[PDB]
RNA sequence: AACGAGACUCUGGCAUGCUAACUAGUUACGCGACCGGUCGGCGUAACUUCUUAGAGGGACAAGUGGCGU
């Protein structure tokens, strides 16, 4: 059927968490050919949840001042990053991306409550939408930091970021920063 | 509606000690189809026509003119 | 014993179905004008799934379509819409041929001649007009016309006494003559504005309806009031039975049928299965049209669907 | 262990700058128990939260 | 926020109190009856009056409103007011009367009334609210 | 015979002309395959892939494109073709297949039949652009 | 009751409905070049989809479901 870039199918992908199942749009009506739709998901609240997760990944990679409109470069970055993971893991890059999104999101956080000066932070829950958004943010932040001044091309540092997260490995920026984030929130219970 | 419903004038008068400024603003009446005032009404003024009183019939009558 | 059961519904519009037209030459074709600027021809399949499906869509107008009619030959269709226009179609290719201009406000009604060579239209201008089939106006009827909108005007099926029947929001019934514009009878006795007038097939009686809900039937011959019938709600449409001498009227969301020989009701037509919407008024019935045979009744609704009723023979 | 609770209604906004939301959540297992919790981010009714520490009940921030 | 103003609300109330017969529930017809009668400037102001008219006519079916007065509604409310049951509420076969009222009627030379029935008064003299 | 229908992104305006043919789709007298940006190739292929090669078999569509940029122009073509095939039906076939194609198109993408109304906001003095302002100096 | 607010003016988005076009085009047909196709090569007639700009429409919390003394 309609498969991403014409070669990566969607019907085989399964979302594990019931919590993020309705906040990840990958399977039936979100099966598109490209991460490019000229969408208007930023007009009302909770509309972005209907944005395909691959297109959501595409946007956050055109970050820092020199790339703010160069979407076609990020479409090929994601296109090449999906054809590399499948060569290493042999699995569906969509499944790898979903498992990375599930793994790298924080489930508890801390919020400033004490008056300015001494920090008296509390412990609060995290919305599923914020958990998805922050997983995407962490995954895209780890991809461009690991590639800033390396011979390694980007879309190879993104692939390595996504592989290490779907395994829940400590060799991953997003997993490392998610573990450090829930650690401090437990301290504030 | 201020660009046609008002008329403005600014003038100087030179007295022995200095200059006095004189400003005159006049807001004109409506005057429909008239030399003075704008023919257009004020944009916020609504004129509702009073209906002509009539007697609704009680019994049916045909008029065979 | 003669009742009517819902045989089905036709869907495909997105606005109030405003008028329905039927022709005797094509039993399998009806026209529906709706408040979405489009006229739809219907092909009636009468299958188990749905009664009929749209076949042609006439996209010519730029406002609500207020009335439509079919010529005796089932190839032409005359329309009148709210942008101010009277449009002639061609049901073979579905493309307009002539445009009929001259009214300054929205044209409310349409009527096409029995001999297929003269047109009458009434508008919000308070002026009735007569037209030729080439796109010109013959008379403008400014001398003592309706002091309010001409709600509906239509011809009579008699060549013996050329008569046109006019309707208006001034609460009066006018009778005219052809070859001139002379008034014959100014029938008085309607309260509230009027919406529809219909002429009996024999050409001797006419029926009109308005906001009072009272539907009076007036003798087109001898010119005297003969019947007054009580419909509870406001009447939006009236119609006469081709052969069973019945009278049909859309009173709000119900349809009352009068024998006119027994002077009493025969059947009430309303679908009230839905009860969840306990805060909204039921959809209203806009228009009516009987089949050529006389056993089918199509009704348009503010619901924007067309409903078909069948006369139970048993 | 980890509990999953379902948001039933949104009460209001709490926090020094209005950054957190009061919710009352109903558990999936032993659904008879509903508790007051604070969240961070956009929340609407029907959202299901993952509670790591499932004994606390919320208070004003 | 989408809140009308006193200009549109006043004009709509006047239109409704003056032309109740022609106005109705449909917006697109009330939009066309306003232009025929009221001398209104442009479409945007015409529509905001003819929309509040349509909104405000539904309330009339629910009952009267404290802002308009139709004489037809006056007639309907007078038909409602001219209501009296066949048997009034003040003609009763038996009227219950306290022993203290009976003595007052005795002083009023009304000791021959036959519809009366003296009842037993309450014994506990407890008709005050506790203090505190 | 033929129908002429346009599609419109920001300032680009494509016009597609459809008549009786054998399966030719060409923009600017050029094959649809080799429109210059190949990255967005599937957006031009979306209508034919969704509907099927057998619907563009008695129709011959030629597109002329002008204005705007590369990405806007590609988006103006996929809408123009989709609208022109919907307009070719309901005029030359019936009011039954137009509904089918219109539904199939509009569930997948509304921008395949409805135009995005967004256009650039004008610059305002006191800032580099519509909303951004110049840096304000304190002391 | 009045000013201010709102209304008002300009602008953007819609109209295969109207009025028009050699200082805008499109379609068709010829002549021509090249291998039925391409031509912003050349000339005629169909008109206004595209371009231009005038008139008039169109959106009002109007419809539905909730909340609100």
């Amino acid at each position: 059927d309609i498969k991403l870039f014409g070669k990566w199918s969607t019907d085989d992908v399964q979302i594990n968490d019931i919590s993020l199942q309705d906040y990840i749009a990958v399977k039936e009506k979100y099966a598109k050919y490209l991460p490019h739709s000229a969408g208007r998901y930023a007009a009302k609240r909770f509309r972005k949840a209907q944005c395909p997760i691959v297109e959501r990944l595409t946007n956050s990679m055109m970050m820092h001042g020199r790339n703010n409109g160069k979407k076609l470069m990020t479409v090929r970055i994601v296109k090449h990053a999906f054809e590399i993971i499948h060569l290493l893991t042999g699995e569906n890059p969509l499944q790898v991306l979903v498992n990375a999104i599930i793994n790298s999101g924080p489930r508890e956080d801390s919020t400033r409550i004490g008056r300015a000066g001494t920090v008296r932070r509390q412990a609060v829950d995290v919305s599923p939408l914020r958990r998805v958004n922050q997983a995407i943010w962490l995954l895209c932040t780890g991809a461009r930091e690991a590639a800033f001044r390396n011979i390694k091309t980007i879309a190879e540092c993104l692939a390595d970021e996504l592989i290490n997260a779907a395994k829940g490995s400590s060799n991953s920026y997003a997993i490392k920063k998610k573990d450090e984030l829930e650690r401090v929130a437990k301290s504030n219970r | 509606p201020v660009n046609y419903y008002v008329d403005t004038a600014v003038r100087h008068v030179l007295l022995r000690q200095g200059v006095l400024g004189i400003k005159v603003k006049i807001m004109l009446p409506w005057d429909p189809t008239g030399k003075i005032g704008p023919k257009k009404p004020l944009p916020d003024h609504v004129s509702i026509v009073e209906p002509k009183d009539e007697i609704l019939p009680t019994t049916p009558i045909s008029e065979q003119k | 014993t003669e009742q009517m059961t819902l045989r089905g519904t036709l869907k495909g519009h997105n606005g109030w179905v405003t008028q329905i037209a039927t022709t005797p030459q094509f039993p399998d074709m009806i026209l529906s004008a709706s408040r979405d600027k489009t006229i739809i021809m219907w092909k009636l399949t009468r299958d188990e799934t749905n009664y009929g499906i749209p076949q042609r869509a006439l996209r010519g107008h730029s406002h609500f379509v207020s009335d439509v009619v079919i010529s005796s030959d089932g190839q032409f269709a005359l329309s009148g819409s709210w942008d101010g226009t009277l449009r002639l179609w061609d049901l073979t290719t579905g493309t307009t041929t002539r445009r009929f201009v001259g009214h300054t406000k929205d044209v409310l009604s349409v009527a096409f001649s029995s001999d297929n060579r003269q047109i009458v239209s009434g508008s919000r201008d308070k002026t009735i007009k007569l037209w030729n089939t080439l796109g010109v106006c013959k008379y403008t009827v400014q001398d003592e016309s309706h002091s309010e909108w001409v709600s509906c005007v239509r011809f009579s099926p008699n060549s013996s006494n050329p008569i046109i029947v006019s309707c208006g929001w001034d609460k009066l019934v006018k009778v005219w003559n052809l070859a001139n514009c002379k008034l014959k009878t100014n029938h008085i006795g309607h309260t509230g504005y009027l919406n529809t007038v219909t002429v009996s097939p024999d050409g001797s009686l006419c029926a009109s309806g308005g906001k009072d809900g009272q539907a009076m039937l007036w003798d087109l011959n001898e010119g005297k009031h003969l019947y007054t019938l009580d419909g509870g709600d406001i009447i939006n449409a009236l119609c006469f039975s081709p052969n069973r001498y019945w009278l049909c009227a859309a009173t709000g969301p119900s349809i009352k049928i009068w024998d006119l020989e027994g002077k009493i009701i025969v059947d009430e037509l309303k679908q009230e299965v839905i009860s969840t919407s306990s805060k909204a008024e039921p959809p209203q019935c806009t228009s009516l049209a009987w089949s050529a045979d006389g056993q089918t009744l199509f009704a348009g609704y503010t619901d924007n669907l067309v409903r078909v009723w069948q006369v139970t023979i048993g | 262990p980890i509990k999953l609770a379902r948001v039933t209604k949104v009460l209001g906004r709490t926090g020094s700058q209005g950054q957190c939301t009061q919710v009352r959540v109903e558990f999936m297992d032993d659904t008879s128990r509903s508790i007051i919790r604070n969240v961070k981010g956009p929340v609407r009714e029907g959202d299901v939260l993952t509670l790591l520490e499932s004994e606390r009940e919320a208070r004003r921030l | 926020g989408r809140v009308r103003t006193k200009t549109v609300k006043k004009a709509a109330r006047v239109i409704i109190e003056k032309y109740y017969t022609r106005l109705g529930n449909d917006f697109h017809t009330n939009k066309r009856v306003c232009e025929e009668i009221a001398i209104i400037p442009s479409k945007k102001l015409r529509n905001k009056i003819a929309g509040y008219v349509t909104h405000l006519m539904k309330r009339i079916q629910r009952g009267p409103v404290r802002g308009i007065s139709i004489k037809l509604q006056e007639e309907e409310r007078e038909r409602r007011d001219n209501y009296v049951p066949e048997v009034s509420a003040l003609d009763q076969e038996i009227i219950e009367v306290d022993p203290d009222t009976k003595e007052m009627l005795k002083l009023l030379d009304f000791g021959s009334l036959s519809n009366l029935q003296v009842t037993q008064p309450t014994v506990g003299m407890n008709f005050k609210t506790p203090r505190g | 015979q033929s129908v002429q229908v346009f599609g419109r992104k920001k300032t680009a305006t494509a016009v597609a002309h459809c008549k009786r043919g054998n399966g030719l789709i060409k923009v600017n007298g050029r094959p649809l395959e080799m429109i210059e940006p190949r990255t967005l190739q599937y957006k031009l292929l979306e209508p034919v892939l969704l509907l099927g090669k057998e619907r563009f078999a008695g129709v011959d569509i030629r597109v002329r494109v002008k204005g705007g940029g590369h990405v806007a122009q590609i988006y103006a073509i996929r809408q123009s073709i989709s609208k022109a095939l919907v307009a070719y039906y309901q005029k030359y076939v019936d009011e039954a297949s137009k509904k089918e194609i219109k539904d199939i198109l509009i569930q997948y993408d509304r921008t395949l039949l409805v135009a995005d109304p967004r256009r650039c906001e004008s610059k305002k003095f006191g800032g580099p652009g519509a909303r951004a302002r110049y840096q304000k100096s304190y002391r």
